[PDB]
């Protein structure tokens, strides 16, 4: 129905503010009963409400982190703002907005999230390797091919194919935490085996938090 | 401050299998705020005690009779299904028919009773205002209206002289209302993904809700219930409570579909040449679409089994096809990979009779 929106950085440094915005459409913060809530998740456990604002400038702050969150609205710009003051790693997490109403009370629509890291290291793009295709990856009348997005920092990273194109097969696999301190994932896709010789497999990395954008050519 | 214990934590279920989820509310005791409401109310309580006080004996000796107008049968109508509407119609059988006409005569006793029906008007309005205790979603009342009716002029005296048992019957509603859980909702979670609306208001399904999910409970016990496990019901269930601040959520259920033995497609790809000129080398295991999720891959460089050198990867399990892939990647420096000829990834899995070993030649 509705549609939420949150920005925010990728990576501020410890004992640093964090500032989130909302952008949402569909419906107004002047609409009387009408609100916005934020709701985190750390990596591998459960979702933790944060604070919410209403349509007539009335606040909420879960007790477990306040004096370090300040929410505020602009209903003129469709926008909230929720401040986060002294992060800490523990704050590692990704972030969500959502709406409710004075007749729920209640999360119905929520955003995409974004996913905010705390550390004192610095952002690091990544490396992007084929993991070309050959007879040690085929199976049947299927090849498997892909792209190693090695050594970045920090989270997340987004890979396509093709430029979008091709969707259908790939595995794009859970990023893992290396003894280095940076990230590395495979993207992985299998194609008909008659395929490779005339159609070209291009993987099109993102990194968002350094600016990076690369495309591989995997041939076999 | 409301908690909720979800169980179990992890699940793993076969398709048509039957599963409840369980969150169970616990509870711990908390102006112009909701979050500070409803330990705000004993305030509010006390207020109206204290200007009670100062009139009861006024309107106790004007009011001559005897027989109980505020019964206990009101208190049962209070605590019953529909208390909601019961406390309503008392508050507003108060603020037009008893205390317009009772607070006219000293000034003290004016005052005394218009803060009772200002602080009357402000419940009214702030139950309105947080966690939908207003406006509700009983042959008691009737018959306090109809004793009322019947009493004339001596029923404004008898209802102000009761209006301490009003008040305890107003603590004893609110008491058993924030003793409990108005509603439960459940949110289903993909993978990566923000939750999603599943159920809400405890039984209600949302958009896009199949009728195979269910929704229960009251009090503090509530139940989110599949009858006919599906396999994209693989998720993480999350209850949420929003009859209290701060907002809260269960543990959650992180629930895998069960599906037949599938045996993983095993692939093998050597480094890059883009990458061995940077001084590094990863070789890359693939095992592709194999359930159950446990698998055992092990590297050997020339008949070497090797150790703290690889990290595994698996996907989340397929909401089609409830398999899962896993990718083990082998790091070594470039020298280091140069020493060796035979590069090997051995997989021994259930689905497989005998360990598959996937290998290459530099």
């Amino acid at each position: 129905q509705v549609t939420l929106r949150e920005s925010g950085p990728a990576l501020v440094k410890p004992t640093q503010t964090l500032t989130l915005t909302c952008t949402f459409s569909g419906f107004s913060l002047s609409t009387s009963g009408m609100s916005v809530g934020w709701i985190r998740q750390p990596p591998g456990k459960a979702l933790e409400w944060l604070a919410d604002i209403w349509w007539d400038d009335k606040k909420d702050y879960n007790p477990s982190l306040k004096s370090r969150l300040t929410i505020s609205k602009d209903t003129s710009a469709n926008q909230v703002v929720l401040k986060v003051t002294n992060m800490d790693p523990a704050d590692t997490a990704t972030y969500y907005c959502a709406r409710s109403m004075i007749t729920n009370w209640y999360f119905d629509v929520w955003g995409a999230g974004t996913t905010v890291t705390v550390s004192s290291a610095s952002t690091k793009g990544p490396s992007v390797f084929p993991l070309a295709p050959s007879s040690k990856s085929t199976s049947g009348g299927t090849a498997a091919l892909g792209c190693l997005v090695k050594d970045y920092f920090p989270e997340p990273v987004t890979v396509s194919w093709n430029s979008g194109a091709l969707t259908s097969g790939v595995h794009t696999f859970p990023a893992v935490l290396q003894s280095s301190g940076l990230y590395s994932l495979s993207s992985v896709v299998t194609v008909p085996s008659s395929s490779l010789g005339t159609q070209t497999y291009i993987c099109n990395v993102n990194h968002k938090p350094s600016n990076t954008k690369v495309d591989k050519r995997v041939e076999p | 401050d409301i908690q909720m214990t979800q169980s179990p934590s992890t699940l793993s279920a076969s398709v048509g299998d039957r599963v409840t989820i369980t969150c169970k509310a616990q509870l711990s005791s908390p102006e112009n705020s909701c979050t500070h409401f409803p330990g705000n109310l004993p305030n509010m309580l006390r207020d109206l005690r204290d200007a009670f006080s100062r009139v009861k004996t006024f309107f106790q000796m004007k009011d001559q009779l005897d027989n109980l107008l505020l019964k206990e049968s009101l208190l049962e109508d209070f605590k019953g299904y529909l208390g909601c509407q019961a406390l309503s119609e008392m508050i507003q059988f108060y603020l037009e028919e008893v205390m317009p006409q009772a607070e006219n005569q000293d000034p003290d006793i004016k005052a005394h009773v218009n803060s009772l029906g200002e602080n009357l008007k402000t419940l009214r309005l702030r139950l309105r205002r947080c966690h939908r205790f207003l406006p509700c979603e009983s042959k008691a009342v009737e018959q306090v209206k109809n004793a009322f009716n019947k009493l004339q002029e001596k029923g404004i005296y008898k209802a102000m002289s009761e209006f301490d048992i009003f008040i305890n019957y107003i603590e004893a509603y609110m008491t058993m209302k924030i003793r409990n859980v108005g509603y439960m909702h459940w949110y289903q979670q993909k993978p990566g993904k923000a939750p999603k609306l599943l159920i809400y208001d405890t039984s209600k399904l949302a958009s896009g809700v199949p009728s195979r999910f269910s929704g229960s409970g009251s009090g503090t016990a509530f139940t989110l219930t599949i009858s006919s496990l599906q396999p994209d019901d693989f998720a993480t269930y999350y209850c949420f409570q929003g009859s209290g601040y701060p907002f809260t959520f269960g543990g959650g259920t992180k629930l895998e579909i069960k599906r037949t033995v599938a045996a993983p497609s095993v692939f093998i790809f050597p480094p890059s040449d883009e990458q061995l000129k940077s001084g590094t080398a990863s070789v890359v295991c693939l095992l592709n679409n194999f359930y159950p999720r446990e698998a055992k891959v092990q590297w050997k460089v020339d008949n070497a089994l090797q150790s703290g050198n690889s990290q595994e990867s698996v996907t989340e399990q397929d909401s089609k096809d409830s398999t899962y892939s896993l990718s083990s990647t082998l790091t070594l420096s470039k020298a280091d990979y140069e020493k060796h000829k035979v590069y090997a990834c051995e997989v021994t899995h259930q689905g497989l009779s005998s360990p598959v070993t996937k290998s290459f030649n530099r």
